[PDB]
């Protein structure tokens, strides 16, 4: 192989951010362009979402295959914060590279960005430190909602959205707890329904339907048999499959399958459990005894689904047919196959309102990027509004801030006669590429758009105002309402430039080439 | 499109920039001399940007700016003119930059000269006003400018002589710009350094007298413009050439003629005739001139016409071609005129005492040798020039670089103060300031980006409690080694290269 060093990967290093930031910096936020992104399968992705572009891509170097999981974090974390926290890494590094090209070496200048890296996110939290509850935060979290679900170009009525992300993070990620839980927020949706046509159900709802239509279409209250038991073929993790090859062998293959279904859906009803929802759920045969023995009940359903009416329901555990009993049972609120309008998205609810471990959102949308669009629109609206509701602390964006923060550190930086000033400058001054880049997107002169605000954060003091986000001519992040998690704005930087230190320490490679992903 | 221009621009740019450079390395003293190869394939040793610019040069039109860009600075404050360059290729590194930010080289322009009003202040405000009507201030401070430079042997002895002749030619209090125009430096071969002397009336070239007074007083200085010769019919003389006896009656016509010119100079009279040569003259007559001087006027022949011209300014002797301009009107009238051949070699009509214009102030220039004599030549020249910075500019500055270490950081603030899309102009302008301290600092040797950072703060703290002081060539008050300058080096730098940029800007 060989050891690439000095300017050798450092090149490697300032090249592989260039290439990956500007699709995004050219999706950015609402200006941010909507980017048709074809796979090697010949499938089309439009991706206005850093992000989605950072999954649409992987790049060759190390530290692009690390800017995709970068902003993954703070996907996860913060939801929005994606695609900020790349596009500035790499200016970063246009800052850095011109200051070792000033003979400023390369670990000076590494550490000055973190060393100035505090006021960066230092601040931010003198906007808003603010704290909210749920019904407090939703005027806030929609009023946030009007941006970030915006921000996929859907927050159209979808305060709906909003609202139900209000109560679905509360519910998952408490205000107390402050640890980040989406995991019992239950993804759910499906293609062919509406953007207007969204919904959070808080209990479970199966995909799976009653068996007849002659058989009830209500389950009552509780009275759920969790089971793993076989109404079908049974699909364990290996068995192979033989038939029968006879007419002597086919007669008496109905008859066994009736005789044990029968006592089984006896038995399950006889354990009084109304409806039957088993790990392995029921064949059209099945059904059929399910009938005679005339009983509410599911077909089949995923293996751990059935946990999931276990935990969601809070019904306690029966696993198997051989342990029924009538104390531990599933548990519903009302069961209810229900058609949202679009057929296309049926679905029989569990429903979960006293006990309910897993709340579920369920998005709608006519094709599969319009849920996706939505489902991304309102889970990274579902993250900050989690940000918010666990502390509803706000800035406001679009460079506001990054004017107003590039004030104190490019001051500060020449208050200390340290070398990091010149960092702390670069620092300061890699910060305004967003409004500029959005300004860019927003089709605006980027250049004066930073100033306009600056002679504003010179009268301001303060982001309030801004120039365009939404490109509607109110120059404002405050009527304009450019308003997201002040937690996840400070996420940009820590792991923006953290991140890029960790990438400035090494320029010492050994790959057989330059960049290797 | 103007990119092509841009191009151009980028091009001239590329040109102009690499060339800065080459002074950078010679910027200071510390900064170090560069061997020249020239048309005679021979080394050419100094640390001197100017001539670096003229001696071997590029005519490219980029190059071709940046040597009036000294030579401005040559004629403007006739110092500081290595920097002049070193501020050159800071801006035109940021301008293009501007021009890569897409700025468009109007607003580029257009953000300077407007800022480069607004950094002179500063750079003023840093400064420390002297007193131009105390000649001994200045004469203490262009010394310790002198002492801020190289030239100190005679330059010590030659303030006195270069400050006064400044006094001399200083009337006002605020002793306007001291023109070294009413100066006139002569040499004279013989003598000293301690024999360049300062003269009250102009010390002239030699002298030509045939029966001439040798010395008049009260010298009614004559001049010539006018032919001696008679006119020319066929070659120099009023004759026609064909035979001996037509041309002799004729020879008789060149006679009485090139006298009664003659007679008609002493008639309306001179004491002293300046004549410059028989060829900045169609021809003057000799024997005119062997009784011209038989009239036993003083004379001198063959001068400058140009000297003339300040003859003419200096001591009120005004062009003649006539004599009726000959009463005493254009006449200077010389209390002293006489020749000194004295001290070694050398003679010079040596006007002591006139009716002269100003204060009219002659310095004679006497060496050891020629190169004794050359050597005070900037001495006197460095000194006048340091005194014709200050005097012309009030406020004195320390040297070393530091007033732009000083100036950056503040323009910075004051571009985002401004803020504006002009502020990155304003920006990259107030970000060219350290460049040249920069480049000093390695002149010195040092890291300046080490160093300059620092000085950068002292010039935050203080705004100067130390700068790069030459010896030293590091963070230290440079008013404690008395590193210094008058603003006029400064100031007359930046305009120059700015402008020359503005218009390399809007040049397409």
């Amino acid at each position: 192989k060989s050891r690439l060093m000095g300017l050798e990967a450092l090149k490697s290093h300032i090249m592989a951010a260039k290439a990956v930031a500007n699709t995004m910096r050219t999706s950015l936020g609402p200006n941010g362009l909507d980017k048709m992104m074809v796979d090697k399968d010949g499938d089309v992705t439009v991706t206005n979402d850093g992000a989605t572009i950072l999954s649409m891509m992987d790049v060759d170097h190390q530290i692009a295959k690390l800017m995709v999981e970068l902003s993954k974090s703070q996907d996860d974390e913060i939801g929005d914060g994606t695609t900020g926290v790349v596009v500035l890494a790499g200016a970063l590094l246009e800052e850095a590279e011109q200051l070792l090209d000033r003979g400023i070496h390369p670990i000076r200048i590494a550490d000055g960005y973190e060393q100035a890296a505090r006021v960066a996110i230092e601040h931010l939290d003198k906007i808003s430190d603010s704290v909210l509850v749920d019904i407090k935060d939703t005027e806030p979290l929609i009023q946030t909602a009007k941006t970030t679900l915006g921000s996929k170009v859907v927050n159209s009525c979808h305060r709906q959205m909003a609202e139900i992300a209000v109560n679905a993070v509360l519910t998952v990620a408490d205000m107390e707890r402050r640890d980040v839980d989406f995991e019992l927020i239950k993804v759910e949706g499906k293609v062919g329904g509406r953007l207007e046509d969204t919904k959070l159900i808080k209990g479970v709802i199966v995909d799976k339907d009653f068996s007849h239509p002659q058989m009830p279409k209500k389950v009552e209250d509780a009275k759920i048999a969790i089971l793993t038991c076989p109404f079908e073929p049974p699909k364990p993790k290996t068995k192979h499959k033989l038939d029968v090859t006879s007419v002597e062998d086919y007669k008496a293959l109905q008859k066994y399958e009736k005789e044990k279904f029968e006592e089984m859906i006896q038995q399950i009803k006889e354990t009084g459990a109304n409806l039957a929802i088993c790990q392995w759920g029921f064949d059209d045969e099945a059904n059929h005894l399910l009938l005679q023995n005339n009983l509410p009940a599911v077909r089949w359903v995923g293996g751990p689904e059935i946990e999931l009416i276990a935990i969601a329901t809070g019904g306690r555990i029966v696993p198997r047919f051989s342990e029924l009993t009538a104390e531990k049972l599933g548990f519903a609120g009302l069961v209810q196959e229900i058609s949202f309008g679009t057929t296309k998205d049926k679905m029989l609810v569990i429903e979960q309102c006293k006990n309910s471990r897993a709340v579920t959102i369920f998005i709608r949308g006519g094709n599969k990027m319009i849920i996706e669009e939505a489902k991304r629109s309102l889970h990274d609206a579902l993250c900050v509004i989690r940000n918010l509701i666990r502390d509803n602390r706000v800035v406001y964006g679009g460079g506001a801030a990054e004017i107003s923060c590039a004030l104190a550190v490019s001051q500060e930086a020449d208050k200390c006669p340290t070398l990091e000033q010149y960092a702390m400058r670069a620092f300061a001054d890699a910060l305004e590429v967003i409004p500029m880049a959005l300004s860019e997107n927003s089709g605006m002169n980027p250049i004066q758009t930073m100033t306009e605000v600056r002679a504003r954060q010179v009268k301001e003091m303060n982001p309030a105002l801004g120039i365009d986000c939404l490109h509607k001519g109110t120059n404002d992040m405050k009527q304009q309402h450019v308003i997201e998690t002040l937690i996840g704005k400070k996420q940009q930087i820590s792991l923006a430039t953290q991140m890029v230190r960790m990438i400035l320490k090494i320029d010492d490679i050994r790959k057989p080439g330059e960049s290797e992903e | 499109d103007r990119d092509k221009p841009a191009q151009i621009r980028f091009s001239n740019i590329s040109a102009a920039k690499a060339v800065a450079d080459a002074i950078r390395t010679s910027l200071g003293p510390k900064g170090m001399d560069k061997m020249i190869q020239d048309g005679k394939g021979d080394v050419t040793i100094t640390n001197d940007g100017a001539t670096i610019l003229k001696q071997m040069q590029v005519l490219h039109p980029a190059a071709r700016m940046l040597v009036e860009l000294s030579k401005a600075q040559d004629i403007e404050a006739g110092d500081g003119t290595t920097s002049v360059v070193i501020i050159a290729g800071s801006l035109l590194d940021s301008c293009t930059k501007l021009l890569q930010k897409g700025i468009h080289p109007t607003i580029i322009s257009e953000s300077f000269q407007k800022a480069l009003e607004k950094g002179i202040e500063i750079l003023t405000d840093m400064s420390r006003p002297v007193e131009l009507s105390d000649r001994e201030t200045l004469l203490n401070s262009a010394t310790t400018s002198l002492n801020s430079k190289v030239v100190s042997q005679y330059s010590s002895l030659l303030s006195p002589m270069s400050v006064n002749a400044v006094m001399k030619v200083i009337d006002p209090a605020t002793a306007t710009s001291v023109d070294l125009r009413d100066i006139k430096i002569v040499k004279k071969l013989g003598g000293t350094i301690d024999d360049c002397e300062l003269v009250e009336g102009l010390v002239l070239t030699q002298k030509v007298s045939n029966s001439g007074i040798t010395r008049v007083e009260k010298a009614k200085i004559g001049l010539i413009q006018f032919c001696l010769s008679a006119p020319k019919t066929d070659m120099d003389n009023q004759i026609v050439v064909s035979d001996y006896a037509q041309m002799d009656r004729v020879l008789r016509e060149e006679r009485a003629y090139i006298l009664n010119l003659v007679k008609q100079i002493k008639k309306t009279g001179c004491n002293v005739l300046l004549i410059q040569k028989s060829i900045l003259r169609d021809a003057l007559s000799d024997l005119a001139l062997h009784f011209l001087n038989k009239m036993k006027i003083m004379v001198i022949k063959d001068i400058e016409r140009e000297d003339i011209e300040f003859i003419c300014k200096t001591i009120g002797t005004k062009p003649v071609a006539h004599i009726d301009q000959f009463t005493a009107d254009m006449l200077g009238s010389a209390e002293l005129a006489e020749e000194v051949n004295l001290n070694g070699s050398g003679k010079l009509l040596k006007i002591t005492g006139c009716a002269s214009p100003g204060k009219t102030v002659t310095i004679v220039v006497r060496g050891s040798n020629k190169l004794v004599i050359e050597e005070a030549e900037r001495s006197i020249h460095d000194a006048l020039c340091v005194i014709r910075c200050l005097v012309k500019k009030r406020a004195l500055i320390a040297g070393g670089g530091a007033p732009e270490i000083e100036l950056a950081l503040r323009l910075t603030e004051y571009s985002r103060t401004l803020s504006g899309m002009e502020s990155y102009c304003v920006r990259a302008f107030a970000d060219a300031m350290e460049v040249i301290p920069s480049t000093l600092a390695e002149n010195a040797g040092l890291n300046p980006i080490s160093t300059v950072t620092e000085l950068r703060n002292r010039h935050a703290q203080g705004e100067k409690t130390a700068g790069i002081n030459v010896r030293k060539g590091g963070i230290s008050n440079i008013l404690e080694e008395l590193v210094v300058q008058p603003l006029l080096v400064s100031v007359s730098a930046l305009t120059l290269a700015t402008e020359t940029v503005r218009s390399i800007l809007k040049i397409d």
